[PDB]
């Protein structure tokens, strides 16, 4: 019986790359991954916390971090098609059509 | 006589003790 | 050649110790007692 | 050389004293 914890990373690429494809880098870009992979599923384990991240090049990212139990739900996020567009553009004039800003021949 | 205070770190603060003391 | 290189970590190293600060309090403890000597004779 | 400073200081004070 305990509560929810969050977690965000941004640009998790950043810090998160292939092991041992990094050179010269002091040794201190190969340590961090192992902590990560360690703390978030290690010997002792946890049930109340949950992890998000998001990136633009999900290819180099270390193939262990992404096999189940770890960041399981993978997702793509695309260009919208013309109802996706017609939905945003309804959304982003709300206001103006409420306070009568907006022309009738838009 | 040589001095007065151990010096374990040195400093000028152990100096004008030691020459005080004197 | 090589392009520009980062540099390492760094490890500092702390001076003073538990027990060199022991001795300290051993320098320091008498200074009060020889001061309660010489106030005595001027007195 | 500490404890033969500190001693005659200190001997000294004592016969002052006295």
């Amino acid at each position: 019986n305990s509560g929810l914890h969050i977690i965000i990373f941004d640009e998790i690429d950043a810090i998160c790359k292939q092991r041992g494809s990094m050179a010269g880098s002091t040794g201190v870009h190969d340590t961090v991954v192992n902590q990560l992979l360690s703390k978030i599923d290690g010997v002792e384990q946890l049930n109340n916390i949950l992890v998000i991240g998001m990136t633009n090049r999900p290819d180099l990212i270390d193939e262990a971090l992404l096999r189940p139990g770890r960041l399981e739900v993978k997702m793509e996020i695309g260009l919208p098609d013309e109802k996706g567009r017609l939905q945003i553009l309804h959304i982003h004039t709300a206001r103006m059509r409420g306070h009568q800003l907006l022309s009738a021949d838009v | 006589s040589g001095g007065f205070i151990r010096r374990v770190t040195n400093d000028a603060r152990e100096n004008e003790m030691d020459e005080n003391l004197e | 050649g090589n392009p520009a290189i980062f540099a390492s970590g760094i490890i500092m190293d702390s001076s003073i110790s538990k027990q060199a600060l022991s001795e300290i309090e051993t320098r320091h403890s008498e200074i009060i007692k020889l001061e309660n000597s010489i106030r005595e004779l001027h007195d």
